[PDB]
RNA sequence: AUAAGGGAAGUCGGCAAAAUAGAUCCGUAACUUCGGGAAAAGGAUUGGCUCUAAGGGUUGGGCACGUUGCGGCGUGCGGUUAACAACCAACUUAGAACUGGUACGGACAGGGGGAAUCUGACUGUCUAAUUAAAACAUAGCAUU
RNA sequence: UACCUGGUUGAUUCUGCCAGUAGUCAUAUGCUUGUCUCAAAGAUUAAGCCAUGCAUGUCUAAGUAUAAGCAAUUAUACAGCGAAACUGCGAAUGGCUCAUUAAAUCAGUUAUCGUUUAUUUGAUAGUUACAUGGAUAACCGUGGUAAUUCUAGAGCUAAUACAUGCUGAAAAUCCCGACUUCGGAAGGGAUGUAUUUAUUAGAUUAAAAACCAAUGCCCUUCGGGGCUUUCUGGUGAUUCAUAAUAACUUCUCGAAUCGCACGGCCUUGCGCCGGCGAUGGUUCAUUCAAAUUUCUGCCCUAUCAACUUUCGACGGCUGGGUAUUGGCCAGCCGUGGUGACAACGGGUAACGGAGGGUUAGGGCUCGACCCCGGAGAAGGAGCCUGAGAAACGGCUACUACA
RNA sequence: ACUGGCUGGGCUGGGCCUUUCCUUCUGGAGAACCGCAUGCCGGUGUGUCGGGGAACCAGGACUUUUACUCUGAACAAAUUAGAUCGCUUAAAGAAGGCCUAUGCUUGAAUACAUUAGCAUGGAAUAAUAGAAUAGGACG
RNA sequence: GCCCGUCGCUACUACCGAUUGAACGGCUCAGUGAGGCUUUCGGACUGGCCCAGAGAGGUCGGCAACGACCACUCAGGGCCGG
């Protein structure tokens, strides 16, 4: 994504329980242990996007560097609606079958997600997505790997 | 009573759904309790499965916690000074979490010149005022001292300042209503830095 | 519905307990205890309808309240007590012990054991992790707890329990080549040897079996339970869990009913 | 100028008088030449005091040399301050707490409204000193 | 059992409907009625109104007995049964009905790394004491009101009711240090658990060196050749399980309870030790669960085509509240969300499902009703106790009946 | 009941060469083919032998994506179809049976649902992606 | 032969229609507003102490030196609770 500036906002923002002023300076390779950022795998055969290791966000939603736990289905879909702020809109086709008459017909269903300033997401786009607690009214989904283009 | 139930709201298409069924034990509210600082005055009730809860409707001291050396020390807090949420909580001077207190300094003061032999912030050398001085027992404490300082090092030049005049700033990092503690810790560094250039322009 | 239920309505009882549609309207609702409620064996039903003992509710709950009917060596006083897989029953006055296992037909059936082999039982371990103090402990099927087990010993595998000490004597891994018994699902009294087994990440996993006769089938882990590697410890009920279909099941009854007579 | 209770029972006839009235925010029918009807009808708020937030202007930005007595220049050649610093200036709008004999467009200023019929389309004009109207004129139409 | 016949014309062949025919665990009604096995039944119109009677209480050897209670006569503290009463538990399960309700209930399938949990079952907690303190019921005796499961004041006594309260161990860790020869040391304090906040550890999983800073050491010829090295669990995934440090708290828990057995020691004191049960008790695990939650699936109607955000409608942030997540609520900032693949609205003589009726196959129609789930107790709201209720054979208020 | 067959005819399936045949690394135990000497009536234990890993197991990476079909898993009692037993037959029921027993023995099955969700094999039919300003593949 | 329409009589069904027609029910703006949870003062009534000490009396031991304790009345002050 991109953002100008990371501290824009009343509050300040900053990753809990990471203590970042220390008189002794120790280098560490652990992620959190040493005072630098810190960020987790989600798993599921889902590598975590390089730019998220070196960026400077703060985000409590987004599965990486974040406080929330992925477990449930994962579903994908065709991206409609990416113009409001840190959220999607994407849209599921499928085939329903009405026994009388031996033949189909395509019906829809409209789904909200929560996207990590980490991807870039574009209108017309395949994603893929984790179910998680409930973020908002009707947010309960989270983007996690964007296929690339034709 | 108050509910916080979804079932009064409207469907995310605008519909607006029909009435299902009375108002349930469960999905209850209660009336906020609005912390002040004053003489110390807690309610305790009774919640879900017999447990308990504390509203605390007067505090005036918690527990607050230097970070760099890890010590904490019971003192009293002065007033909140800053409000990310509304600024009526600040004029009105009522605490919650994520409120920046002012806090007294001088136990802090008084533990840093037992743990060091030196002072710390101290500009009253032009009153002369009160310069006293101990004989103090030993010598293996200097080397020791003096080690420790040669060691950790040198507080920044910013927390002085605020040292001489006796007075520290403080978050607020627990719920005073849910667990009846103000609890906190001094703030330095960049985020110190933060709150002084926001506080005054 | 305003808080937990207490009533339990006939022709809704589990279906391996053979409870007869007519002759009252209700069941004996087996209390809480060890053992999953829909799949237990109430101890009222056991003495009452198998063994045939008692002859209705009012001295089954006598005998009881007399101390006569022990489980795992220590004496049960309520009637709807939830007994389960493996657990050892044992009535002194009579002297016999029996032991729960499914049949091949998928329920419970009466099986003698002898005294020496009726003194110590086998779970699968459900968790193990260390507890207040630091103190290793690990849980079984049976809501038996035990602190300071064997390191090596992990999660799905079986221990052999002593019964009237508790102590750790034994173990099986769990792997192939193991032989086991299943116990939930429509495969209910089979038994066999572990071929191999496939996991899907996410939960989920399922085994695939191999009995003796070349047969193939395959279960979810939740529902399998490993009994030994070979020539298992337990004494095995009659016909070994084999599953013959309808075909020779019929050949076999009129071939048994001519040699006999 | 004011009047208890009733509120047009007075009278040819509600003649005279009373009631409504500023501003901000909601709400607004039949009918229609689609422009109106409409300020339709009908509701709520309004003081004093102590605060918070928003709406602007002006002046400053790198090196590399040469005149003129640290400076105006002459030039050549880069970067767009993740927009900073100082000073200056009137009013208009929104929000919060406390307060009072529940009062606050406190004097002045300041629309009564609705359902229908007859008649002239409208704005306009005339009997100065008893009649301002349905009378006259008007655009449009038609004829010589 | 994959089936048809009568009716337009003077007569004929067609489209086409009217009539006939059969079933119904489908209701009403007429005439008639001997026996055997089984037995539905004020749902439809009025979720309209009710006289009367009943439908929820409970004691063991083991909480409290001075019954002017009975019964015996081993118990001069009692000792059997046991009215009344305190205390504990249950009364939130059952039973009835279908008024409301059109993505609501419900069904199959997931999640709780987002919560509460009586009880049952299994483990688990070393900082005056040979026994602490005031009330109260039952009871005696005296009253008020036409009236009720209404109650006053006076005199007594109990707890498993209420309120207090006792380092019996060592070791280890962290701070202050009286006192020197400067290289460690006398002795002083803290240290269970619950609650709240901050910080630290919670390792990796291929190998070979050479320097600076400077210190446990073995051998030793004093030139030194040198130096191998001890632990760390789990999930697909975490800040997980768990441990340690500095402190905090109108603040918890860590047993002043009860019944059977009659035993063993020597310094023989009314000394010490010793079994099995009941009732309780902190945390973890389990069981019965409960509340939310993912995906897909409901009748007719366009003479319903645009809807939602006054006063939350879509999303972001900081908090409050709740057992917890969440526009559930309070402030600040963006302008979104659904729709011809039928949104939104109006009708329903609509509780949903498992299923009933009727058959070549495909279908049409019904489902108040014994099984599962949801809701209600004349119509609305509010609440105490309790693990569990927005309860009505619980209370408060209004309307209508009485 | 039933054995060889028949150079029998079909049918299903599994291995190689045809320009195609079938991804890859680590570790486990270990076969087949080989000889070494020690012992019997041209084969073998032999082992504390290694040249050697058919197949199998466990772990990691790579593999266009949907619809479709086959086989599994999970899913309620009652009901429907349906097996057994002469309640004197039957609608029902889940019972009962055996010499004579102070005893023994069995059953209380099975299939379907069908929409959505979870795995496995097949690769026709019907869609989708890829190297053209090379921004392509390999060492 | 068949057959079409106005007008007159009788019977039935629906439609337009002055009357700001009438009755019943649902959802809603505004005004008035019972009851209850939470909260701020209040303290009917009650309990516990501590001192100083009025006034009197007793107790058990001490020759004594001295200790300790228990009953009455008026209390003085407090100074903390529910
Ligand atoms: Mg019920
Ligand atoms: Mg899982
Ligand atoms: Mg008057
Ligand atoms: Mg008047
Ligand atoms: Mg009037
Ligand atoms: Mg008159
Ligand atoms: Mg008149
Ligand atoms: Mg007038
Ligand atoms: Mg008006
Ligand atoms: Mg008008
Ligand atoms: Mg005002
Ligand atoms: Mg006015
Ligand atoms: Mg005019
Ligand atoms: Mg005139
Ligand atoms: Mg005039
Ligand atoms: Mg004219
Ligand atoms: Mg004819
Ligand atoms: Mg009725
Ligand atoms: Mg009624
Ligand atoms: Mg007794
Ligand atoms: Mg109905
Ligand atoms: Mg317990
Ligand atoms: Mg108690
Ligand atoms: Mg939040
Ligand atoms: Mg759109
Ligand atoms: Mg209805
Ligand atoms: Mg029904
Ligand atoms: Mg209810
Ligand atoms: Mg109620
Ligand atoms: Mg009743
Ligand atoms: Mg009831
Ligand atoms: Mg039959
Ligand atoms: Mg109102
Ligand atoms: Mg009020």
């Amino acid at each position: 994504a991109t953002e100008l500036t990371v501290q824009s906002e009343r509050a300040f923002l900053k990753q809990p329980h990471i203590f970042l002023n220390s008189k002794v300076k120790v280098k560490s390779t652990r992620p959190g242990k040493g005072g630098r950022r810190w960020y987790k795998d989600v798993g599921l055969g889902f590598k975590t996007p390089k730019t998220a290791i070196e960026g400077h966000y703060i985000d409590k939603k987004c599965p990486f560097t974040g406080m929330v736990s992925i477990r449930g289905r994962i579903l994908t879909g065709r991206v409609v609606s990416t113009k409001m702020h840190r959220t999607i809109i994407i849209r599921r086709e499928y085939l329903h079958y009405i026994p009388k008459y031996n033949r189909y017909e395509k019906r829809h269903k409209n789904l909200a997600a929560h996207v990590s300033p980490a991807f870039r997401v574009e209108e017309g786009d395949m994603v893929v997505v984790g179910q998680c607690r409930p973020l908002s009214k009707t947010v309960r989904f989270n983007v996690l790997r964007v296929l690339p283009r034709t | 009573g108050i509910s916080r139930d979804s079932r009064h709201k409207r469907s995310h298409t605008g519909a607006k759904r029909a009435f299902y069924r009375k108002k349930r034990a469960f999905e209850l509210g209660r009336q906020p309790a609005n912390t002040r600082i004053g003489p110390k005055r807690i309610h305790i009730v009774r919640t879900r499965g017999g447990n308990h809860k504390y509203r605390a409707l007067r505090l005036d001291s918690g527990n607050f916690a230097w970070g760099s050396e890890g010590c904490t020390r019971k003192t009293r807090i002065i007033g909140v000074v800053y409000h990310p949420s509304n600024n009526e909580l600040v004029r009105t001077n009522t605490l919650t979490k994520s409120a920046v207190v002012q806090i007294d300094a001088a136990p802090f003061r008084q533990w840093y010149e037992a743990h060091y032999g030196q002072p710390l912030g101290r500009r009253r050398q032009q009153k002369q005022g009160q310069v006293v001085e101990e004989v103090k027992k030993s010598k293996s404490v200097e080397k020791k001292q003096a080690a420790r300082f040669a060691a950790h090092g040198k507080v920044d030049p910013a927390l002085e300042k605020q040292f001489e005049a006796g007075r520290l700033y403080a978050i607020i990092s627990s719920r005073p209503g849910q667990s009846g503690r103000a609890d906190g810790y001094i703030l330095e560094g960049e985020e110190l830095a933060f709150y002084q250039r926001k506080l005054h322009k | 519905a305003r808080g937990p239920k207490k009533h339990q309505k006939r022709l809704s009882a589990p279906s391996h307990w053979l409870l007869d549609k007519l002759s009252g309207a209700y069941a004996p609702r087996p209390s809480t205890g060890p053992h999953k409620l829909r799949d237990c064996m109430p101890l009222i039903v056991f003495v009452r309808n198998r063994l045939k003992y008692a002859l209705n509710y009012r001295e089954t709950k006598a005998i009881m309240m007399q101390r006569l009917v022990k489980v795992d060596g220590k004496v049960r006083t309520d009637i709807t007590y939830p007994a389960g897989f493996m657990d050892v029953i044992t009535i002194e006055k009579t002297g016999e012990n029996f032991r729960l296992i499914y049949d091949t037909k998928g329920r419970f059936t009466v099986h003698r054991i002898t005294d020496e082999e009726a003194k110590y039982k086998l779970g699968k371990v459900k968790r193990v992790q260390l507890g207040r103090g630091g103190v290793p402990f690990l849980v079984t099927h049976d809501a038996r707890t035990i602190r300071y087990p064997d390191p090596l010993i992990k999660v799905n595998d079986t221990v052999k329990i002593d019964l009237e000490t508790g102590k750790i004597t034994d173990f099986i891994k769990f792997d192939t080549g193991a032989l086991a018994m299943i116990t939930g699902g429509r495969n209910m009294g089979r038994v066999g040897v572990i071929t191999h087994r496939e996991r899907h990440d996410g939960g989920f996993g399922i085994v695939h079996l191999k009995d003796a006769l070349d047969n193939t089938f395959a279960t979810r882990e939740s529902n399998v339970f490993v009994i030994g590697s070979e020539k298992p410890w337990i004494s095995l009920p009659k016909g070994k869990g084999v599953k013959l279909t309808i075909a020779e099941e019929r050949d076999q009854r009129r071939a048994r009913a001519l040699a006999a007579a």
